[PDB]
RNA sequence: CAAGUCUGGGCUAAGUGGUAAAGGAUGUGGCGCCGCGAAGACAGCCAGGAUGUUGGCUUAGAAGCAGCCAUCAUUUAAAGA
């Protein structure tokens, strides 16, 4: 039992759940046609952006670690992401949708603090809700 | 895919393996001997790459991002005609000057834009040609 | 670790009885007896079929997965068990169906008359290629072996009759 | 061919027995060690394995696969010019 160094400074590094508050964390894979996303190996001089590594050794028995509350998008653990750029700018940035460019990337589980379901259709499609809201000042009571 | 090259220095040869071959390739060849022929026009050879593209039909892609790993080599870095036993002799030495920020040419594309990257991407057949040759008198750690 | 011997197989419109030295499977496109060792309790149960064996050494576990391996091929007999492409590569060469038996000319200064035994059939469509409707496993398995060995696939030139990939070619 | 198809335990599938060695062997049975594994090993199979690239040296061209060789260096789940 090495437990090797492969999970060693790969298992979280303790970031990302204490890095770009480890929380609102969600969906999709750790990789499928290898052609399209991108700034896949591109995010700068890293890939700080995207991840690396191991569904079975972090997400099996991590652990509970560092939070915000409940869950639950469209399913359930299997495979998931890392940014500080998210639901609004994490969608001008990357990933876009339905089904996507390359062939209709999939599947994944999210717990961010605003109550409710899928995290693609209404909050991840380039969606403007920072110049929309200068749709609100002077909406739903005034003369 | 669909990849071949078009050279050497300037005044282009479409010689028997270099540009009669396009056929089921592109096939619109009598302007485009010319709208590469400034996209490789007085640049000098060293290896000056060429970028080219699919198509549904007929025409009209791209050329070229960057001409490194053999050509910021041999303008005046490294001295590097490096002879024959392609050498452990110091054919040419050098410092990371002709070789770093010659080309910032790099950073379109090699997926690693910050300069330890591309930068020492291209001193891959420049440096460690037998001569590995340096980036400093190694950085004394402290 | 994960042995051929002790998975369990197959239902839904075949029939299966137990000598206790022969296993007679029955179903849709004919039947096959299967001669099957007399150690080896072969237990019926729903929609599946296991076997196992008396002892765990390493002469009764060979016979095992041989035993399993049997039944199931016969099972997937009963419901399509044909197969065997033959692709018949080269230039002056061409099959043909005459009868129900096949002809096939394949460079000498006569044809070739292959018969169907029992249980097998022949079909030629589209001549360069000819493929063998079989119920059992082993005697498809085997016709086209037959088939094959009239000609060459030779190992210095793309004639003869192919099963499939191997473009061998020495030069 | 006189007296056990004697009694318990295990081995061998060669008619070895009923033989001849170096040497060999996933025959087979038994005792051990050591490596890797349910933060998931070994088979398979599903997915991806590059760019600048043609690496330089030789070169109608070798662009891993004709080669003599510096065989780099980043990058990165991971990929040897
Ligand atoms: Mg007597
Ligand atoms: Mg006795
Ligand atoms: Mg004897
Ligand atoms: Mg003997
Ligand atoms: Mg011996
Ligand atoms: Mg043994």
């Amino acid at each position: 039992m090495p437990n090797k160094r492969n999970v060693e400074l790969l298992a979280t590094l303790k970031e990302n759940l204490e890095r770009a508050q480890g929380s609102f964390f969600l969906v999709n894979y750790q990789g499928l046609p290898a052609k399209e996303t991108h700034a896949l190996r591109q995010a700068l001089k890293q890939n700080g952006a995207r991840l690396f590594v191991a569904k079975n050794t972090l997400i099996r028995l991590a652990l509970k670690e560092l939070g915000l509350p409940e869950l639950d998008g469209l399913q359930g653990p299997s495979a998931v992401y890392e940014d500080p750029v998210a639901a609004a700018k994490t969608l001008v940035q990357f990933a876009k949708s339905n089904p996507k460019g390359i062939p209709q990337v999939k599947s994944g589980l999210l717990q961010g603090q605003i109550l409710t379901a899928k995290d693609v259709e209404a909050l991840a499609e380039l969606p403007t809700m920072d110049e929309l809201r200068a749709e609100l000042v002077g909406v739903l009571q005034a003369p | 895919a669909v990849v071949k090259l078009q050279l050497p220095a300037g005044k282009a040869t479409p010689a028997p393996p270099v540009g009669p071959a396009l056929g089921q390739h592109g096939a619109n060849i009598m302007e485009f001997v010319k709208a590469f022929n400034a996209a490789t026009a007085n640049m000098g050879d060293a290896i000056v790459p060429v970028e080219i593209t699919i198509y549904a039909d007929r025409s009209f892609t791209f050329v070229t991002k960057t001409p490194p790993a053999s050509y910021l080599i041999r303008k005046a870095a490294g001295l590097e005609k490096g002879a024959h036993k392609p050498g452990r002799e110091k054919v040419g030495r050098i410092t990371w000057e002709q070789v770093l920020e010659i080309a910032k040419q790099k950073m379109p594309d090699l997926n690693t834009t910050d300069l330890e990257a591309a930068a020492r991407m291209i001193a891959g057949s420049a440096r460690s040609m037998g001569v590995e040759v340096v980036g400093a008198p190694e950085v004394k750690d402290a | 670790s994960r042995i051929g011997r002790l998975p369990i197989p197959v239902p839904k419109g075949v029939s299966v009885e137990v000598a206790p030295g022969r296993v007679k499977v029955k179903g849709p496109k004919g039947e096959l007896e299967v001669p099957v060792s007399p150690e080896m309790r072969v237990v019926v149960e729903e929609g599946v079929v296991r076997v196992e064996r008396p002892s765990d050494e390493r002469r009764h576990k060979s016979l095992h997965g041989l035993t399993r391996t049997l039944i199931a091929n016969a099972v997937k007999g009963v419901s399509e068990g044909y197969s065997k492409e033959l692709l018949i590569k080269g230039i002056g060469y061409r099959a043909r169906l005459v009868g129900r038996a096949l002809e096939l000319t394949v460079g000498f200064s006569h044809p070739v008359v292959v018969e169907p035994p029992e249980g097998i059939t022949f079909e030629v469509p589209e001549p360069t290629r000819v493929r063998v409707s079989g119920i059992d496993k082993q005697k498809v398995g085997q016709v086209a072996a037959n088939i094959r060995a009239i000609r060459k696939p030779s190992a210095y030139h793309e004639k003869g009759i192919y099963y499939a990939g191997e473009p061998v070619r020495l030069k």
